[PDB]
């Protein structure tokens, strides 16, 4: 009622709550909102004994109370020229660094990330559009967390490397990453860094970038979906060493797919395709008819079972033929026992030969068709 | 029962009698190595007070570890962990990054083909003067001739690509170029 | 393996120790399932005999019906949970059976058959 | 230890 202007007055009533309670943020809010009102009254005046009056609510203990304080920040930078307001922000973001939280309430810990992480940004080190962030500010904000945060450890990396661009703030970042949340949350965030900062920092093509990239994703959770090797495998190829490649082609191929999707099957036969030659196409071939979980060694025993019959004898499109009757439970199907019948009389049977692999498809298909 | 006795301590509070039982218990249980007994602990109260002497003075009993530095991967990441956290960057904790157990894993392969000689090598790139060079050139080069045909031509010219680096990296063409041509004389067919 | 810390959480278990196995997270279970008590007034109660392990007296007054309640509810507790093992997960299906040793010999065979 |  009157909100704007009535008597220029009732909007002390409107400020005016009082009713002592259990309440947790709403006297801070609506303190914040009345400090707002009292900015339409005249701005700095009543203002400052407004916060100076909210800011001291029973000890710490509390998320509301550096809450209306970054509030008056955010006042404070709409107050357009940042002298009084990075002096008064910076004793009053100063002052949570002695105490944050934790005195007593139903919050078992202090959590002064959020809140004391707010503080600290807003202070300094806003990534954003306001300077005056000093080198050492990144560890005031770091400190600041005092254990681990990453909602900004984007954010906080890169303006880290605003103000360095160097592999020690790399590393920092590495550190605070795997700290911050186990399994690849911030993690591979700190994975990407890894590989970006490796190549702008670590230098191109080194060693001590693979073995730390190696080193901290070695065992790793399926990341989203799943990666252990694209990185890595891609960047190990790519570095100049076809013998490496190879290697971290196979300790890749063993962790490819957790999942068993063919993705990481066609990566790992693409990998020998381009690569080495035959005998890896046979070996990857063995190797994707081991692994198997319902259709991947039909499909990859089918089509590695065609490309071996196209290339070399038909020894092994007969053996192919026989390990797909194992395998690849009926169902519908009656194409590929077809299409090996067929090459099998491209490849001189005809008449001769042919009768026991007709006869014994046949006989197989009649034995799991049961009764 | 250490690091239950530490946790608790740790939760206690204190942590002077934690350190100190900690130092004399790791000192009353030494008999082999250290490993994941002290170097866990050291790394623990190390971490928690954000002591450098303290990750300093347990990266330098890690060191002296036997038994190949004890457990490999436990010291390798311990150390990792305490150089990251502490320093890490480049220069010191490059080159002691490319040394300790990547140095020793990559510096005995048990030789067998020459993937192992290159990877010695990459590790040889910055490592010494031209003798470790020479060195590296002359214990990789009759490591492996694996036979006539195929294989160790391409082998050959790994020893004549090894020679041709270290006797190129701080000469060029030296005597040294003249006794890999006398090892290009393939004694081989 | 692991001896000790402070957490609780979910964990496997349920193996082949059994009666140690089963009575260690039986006994964990338990004085996790039974926070702390009154023992502060018991701290009015607690006067000069507390420590010294070796003990003068070993019964005094105990504490009263109470306790004894209080010390009946964990023993029902206990009956629940170990009236608690299977369910019925019966059908009609293969061939008939007598009573429970051809059930037995069922599952026996079952593992013998599958190795 | 005369009693327990």
């Amino acid at each position: 009622q009157g909100r704007p202007r009535e008597i220029i007055n009732t909007y002390t009533e409107a400020v005016q709550t009082v009713d002592p309670f259990k309440a947790t943020g709403k006297p801070h809010t609506l303190w914040v909102a009345f400090a707002k009102f009292y900015e339409d009254n005249g701005q700095l005046d009543d203002a400052r004994v407004i916060l100076e009056k909210a800011t001291k609510v029973n000890f710490k203990q509390v998320d509301d109370l550096a809450s209306v304080w970054c509030q008056c920040g955010e006042l404070e930078l709409r107050h357009e020229n940042y002298d009084e307001a990075l002096r008064l922000l910076r004793k009053a973001t100063a002052l949570p660094a002695r105490r944050a939280e934790y005195f007593d309430g139903s919050e078992p810990v202090q959590n002064r990330v959020y809140k004391s992480l707010k503080v600290w940004s807003m202070l300094a080190d806003l990534e954003e559009s306001l300077g005056t962030f000093q080198s050492t500010k990144a560890v005031y904000d770091r400190i600041l967390d005092l254990r681990i945060a990453t909602p900004q450890i984007v954010i906080n990396y890169a303006m880290f490397l605003e103000e360095h661009k160097y592999f020690e703030e790399s590393f920092k970042a590495y550190e605070r990453g795997i700290s911050l949340f186990k399994w690849p949350n911030v993690s591979d965030i700190w994975s990407t860094y890894l590989t970006k900062f490796i190549a702008r920092y670590g230098g191109r093509k080194l060693e001590r970038a693979r073995d730390l990239f190696e080193q901290a994703l070695d065992g790793c959770p399926p990341k989203y979906a799943k990666t252990l090797y694209l990185l890595y495998a891609q960047l190990e190829e790519e570095w100049g060493l076809a013998r490496h490649a190879m290697a971290v082609y196979e300790r890749a191929t063993r962790a490819v797919e957790p999942a068993q999707q063919y993705d990481m099957f066609n990566i790992y036969i693409k990998r020998a395709a381009e690569i080495y030659g035959v005998t890896h196409t046979r070996g990857i071939y063995q190797k994707a008819i081991e692994v198997l979980s319902d259709e991947h060694a039909r499909e990859m025993c089918l089509r590695f079972a065609d490309m071996e019959c196209k290339l070399g004898e038909i020894d092994r499109a007969r053996a192919i033929y026989s390990f797909c009757s194992q395998i690849c439970d009926p169902r519908t199907t009656g194409a590929f026992w077809q299409t090996w019948k067929d090459f099998e009389v491209r490849h001189g049977n005809e008449d001769t030969i042919k009768e026991m692999l007709r006869i014994r498809r046949s006989v197989q298909a009649t034995y799991n068709t049961q009764v | 029962n250490w690091i239950k006795y530490a946790r608790f301590e740790e939760k206690h509070a204190y942590f002077a009698h934690a350190r100190k039982v900690y130092e004399r218990a790791v000192e009353f249980f030494g008999d082999e190595h250290m490993d994941e007994h002290l170097y866990v602990a050291f790394a623990k109260f190390e971490e928690n007070q954000k002591e450098f002497e303290r990750v300093r003075v347990i990266y330098k009993y890690a060191l002296d570890r036997i038994s190949k530095q004890d457990a490999q991967e436990l010291f390798k990441n311990y150390t990792i962990f305490e150089k990251k956290f502490g320093d890490r960057r480049g220069i010191e904790d490059i080159i002691v990054s490319k040394r300790r157990f990547q140095y020793e894993e990559e510096v005995k392969a048990n030789p067998h083909n020459y993937d192992a000689w290159f990877d010695y090598l990459r590790l040889v790139e910055s490592d010494a003067e031209a003798e470790a060079v020479r060195e590296v050139y002359e214990r990789a080069i009759a490591n492996v001739p694996p036979i006539q045909e195929k294989r160790h031509w391409k082998r050959y010219i790994y020893l004549w690509i090894n020679y041709a680096l270290y006797e190129e990296l701080e000469a060029k063409d030296p005597e040294r170029t003249r006794q890999v041509y006398q090892a290009s004389l393939e004694l081989i067919p | 393996a692991a001896a000790q810390l402070r957490q609780y959480h979910r964990l496997t278990k349920q193996i082949k120790p059994d009666m140690e196995t089963y009575e260690r997270l039986r006994e964990k279970h338990g004085e996790e399932f039974f926070p702390t008590s009154n023992s502060l007034l018991h701290g009015t109660h607690v006067p000069s005999t507390e420590e010294i392990d070796r003990m003068v007296i070993d019964l005094e007054k105990q504490i009263e019906k109470r306790d004894k309640y209080s010390r009946r509810r964990p023993y029902n507790d206990d009956a629940d949970i170990d009236y608690i093992n299977e369910r019925n997960a019966k059908f009609n299906k293969k061939a008939e059976r007598f009573y429970g040793k051809y059930t037995a010999e069922i599952k026996q065979n079952l593992e013998r058959g599958t190795a | 230890k005369i009693k327990y």
